[PDB]
């Protein structure tokens, strides 16, 4: 993690109820499986970011988020959480979805998952990027899946592999890497209408230009923003 | 049925640009709103709100690094040729001399404006006149549903409408009807040979027939076996890619357009052949987001590259058939996640649409991959959306052996323009 001197801003979706600022993975009551692998991956206390992300996304009932801070923050394992923390295994067949800018990076974060979600039992991954296997007909029943947003679009609409009127929560990573990427910033905004309202929209990015902002607006419904100086 | 990952073929975009202002509502009929000059770099936006040329050139724009690939042009110099109708359907003349807008007023019925190209370009003539309309006689009934020009008799061209009649025409200097035949026949659209020698012509019972330019009966190609009873298609459009090879979408009969409409690649037999037709179907390409407008196929061949695009009305997807080293089979592509042709959603976040599409070959400016390496020009898919906006795509294709496909245009000398 970067050091950060500089603090956190705050926009409550909800001005008149406060609540942030957790120092501990134990205040937060997370599922015993899962703040084990927290402790499992050498985690100690929370991020400067986590702080006051994790509040808001693991809120009863979660809320949603705009999230604004660069690389080596904590972004990542703050959504992993986000979502493993919703996620039931026993259901084999996705709840939970993240869309990612490179190919390159939805393996990444991949890792991050598997690696966090190591103690629930039976939890599998599906990647949703450029050459998978998957035929037709087939359906999927791994709980998670990660990918780039056309392959994934893909899965939920063309191919039938996924019906997303079951996914719980729905982040979008590097939010200003994925406009400026061709077919992407439509291509998530397809996706995300046809997810069901009470989904979970998380929404990260490392700048935030007005381009990036109208985006997030599209995307994130009733959102806590945050921006790290 | 088949299909294949293509990595070697990427359309890659250039920066949209705005042409007309977001309609107030969703251009439901059925509409092909775009023609091309490639002889002389031209291209022609029609709309319920004029016509408008562009040098081909002007619609044309790289994007930088650092660019909203999503960020719009708003406008971008032209012509503006005023239109006290709104044109349901544009269409050129294979020697690129001829547009023929095609308008619906309240008081003609519909009808069909051909305008002289030197006109245009002609600084002497402010105002821009058609030099021949043609009163199709018709309201309602007449809209244009499908029109084409003869590739190889620009004088000829098949005009087909929305009651099931068609009609030929000759344009010269003036309109003579060549031949007609009445509604009761039921075409609903139409394609001429590659030749221009005949026309194929899709009907309502299913069926796809050949005809003489005098409107005889050469050939009926039978309804596909494997639509059965209870659930009779008509072709909706139809590609006479060669002499026994046809792409021929269907759909539904009952205008219940809930049910997505099929591409079917059809192999026909020839005359020292008693094998029935050969239909592989490719069903639901250009995936249908939409059931709210009646559909349309916008089709077109790439000859020497043996491959078809293929958009439809209600899908916001350019689908691609290639034919396979096999020579005779076809197969799907699938493109990678940032190389598509897709609409883009409306800043109202509903999905734009097309209204017409064009490929433009007279493009010379060398695509600016990265900083440091530059790829040679490549052929410009066109899309109008229904947003009012156009969306060019350079079609990279790397497949080893395909040949460049880029012509230079010409400058229209004015010479022999027809007057009013
Ligand atoms: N709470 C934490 N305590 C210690 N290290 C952390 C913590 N959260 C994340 N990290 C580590 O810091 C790096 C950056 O965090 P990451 O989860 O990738 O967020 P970002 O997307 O901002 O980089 C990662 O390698 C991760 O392992």
């Amino acid at each position: 993690l970067v050091d950060n001197t500089n603090q956190v801003e705050v926009l409550q979706r909800d001005p008149n109820s406060p609540l942030y600022s957790v120092k501990s993975f134990e205040e937060l009551r997370l599922k015993p499986q899962l703040l084990q692998g927290v402790y499992a991956m050498g985690f100690n206390r929370p991020s400067k970011i986590q702080e006051n992300a994790l509040p808001l996304m693991l809120a009863e009932p979660p809320q949603n988020l705009i999230a604004q801070s660069q690389s080596g923050t904590g972004k990542t394992a703050a959504f992993v959480l986000a979502m493993l923390s919703q996620v039931e295994p026993a259901n084999k067949y996705p709840q939970c979805l993240c869309l990612s800018p490179t190919y390159e990076l939805a393996l990444q974060t991949g890792k991050v998952i598997e690696q966090m979600g190591k103690f629930y039992p039976e939890l599998k991954l599906a990647y949703a990027v450029r050459g998978n296997k998957l035929e037709r007909g087939q359906k999927i029943s791994e709980q998670i899946v990660i990918g780039t947003p056309g392959t994934v679009l893909d899965w939920c609409s063309k191919l039938k592999f996924i019906d997303p009127k079951k996914i719980k929560v729905f982040v979008l990573d590097e939010a200003d890497v994925m406009i400026a990427t061709q077919g992407h910033q439509d291509q998530s905004i397809r996706i995300q209408r046809m997810l069901p309202r009470n989904c979970q929209m998380l929404l990260f990015s490392a700048t935030f230009e007005d381009s990036v902002w109208k985006f997030a607006q599209k995307v994130v419904p009733d959102p806590n923003v945050i921006k790290l100086k | 049925i088949p299909e294949r990952e293509m990595k070697d073929f990427q359309f890659r975009a250039l920066k949209k640009v705005r042409i007309f202002d977001s309609p107030e509502e969703l251009p439901k009929e059925r509409s092909s709103l775009l023609a091309v000059s490639n002889k002389y770099g031209l291209v022609f936006a029609g709309g319920a709100s004029g016509l408008q040329i562009f040098p081909t050139k002007n619609l044309l724009i790289q994007n930088k690094p650092g660019d909203d690939p999503n960020k719009i042009v708003d406008k971008v110099q032209g012509l503006l040729v005023p239109m006290k109708f709104p044109i349901h359907h544009l269409a050129l003349s294979c020697d690129n001399l001829t547009l023929s807008a095609c308008m619906m007023s309240s008081e003609y019925g519909s009808i069909i404006a051909f305008f002289d190209v030197r006109t245009f370009s002609n600084e002497a003539k402010q105002q821009k006149r058609p030099f021949a309309y043609h009163k199709l006689l018709k309201d309602a009934g007449g809209m244009v549903i499908d029109m084409k020009w003869n590739p190889t008799v620009p004088s000829m061209v098949a005009v087909c409408l929305a009651d099931g009649s068609i009609a030929v025409l000759q344009v010269t200097e003036t309109v003579k009807v060549c031949a007609t035949l009445p509604s009761t026949v039921a075409v609903t659209s139409v394609c001429w040979s590659p030749k221009g020698k005949q026309l194929a012509v899709g009907k309502q019972n299913g069926t796809v027939v050949q005809y003489l330019p005098t409107l005889q009966e050469k050939k009926v190609i039978p309804c596909p076996p494997f639509y059965e009873s209870d659930h009779p298609v008509r072709v909706l459009d139809v590609l006479w890619i060669g002499t026994y090879v046809f792409a021929i979408v269907y759909a539904a009969a009952d205008g219940t357009l809930e049910t997505s409409p099929d591409v079917v690649m059809a192999l026909l037999p020839k005359k020292e052949e008693k094998h029935p037709e050969i239909f592989v179907n490719f069903m639901e390409p250009c995936y249908g987001s939409c059931t709210e407008r009646q559909h349309h196929y916008y089709l077109s061949y790439i000859e020497e590259w043996d491959l078809v695009l293929a958009a439809s009305a209600a899908s916001t997807e350019v689908s691609i058939l290639a034919r396979q080293s096999d020579q005779i089979n076809w197969e799907s592509w699938l493109l990678e996640d940032s190389s598509r042709a897709e609409l883009p959603v409306t800043d109202k976040s509903d999905d734009s649409l097309p209204m017409g599409v064009v490929v433009d070959y007279t493009n010379q400016v060398e695509i600016t991959i990265s900083d440091e390496k530059t790829l040679p020009p490549a052929p410009v898919l066109m899309l109008l959306s229904t947003d009012g906006v156009l969306c060019p795509f350079y079609m990279i294709n790397q497949n080893p052996g395909v040949k460049s496909l880029i012509k230079t245009p010409e400058r229209l000398s004015l010479e022999g323009e027809r007057q009013p």
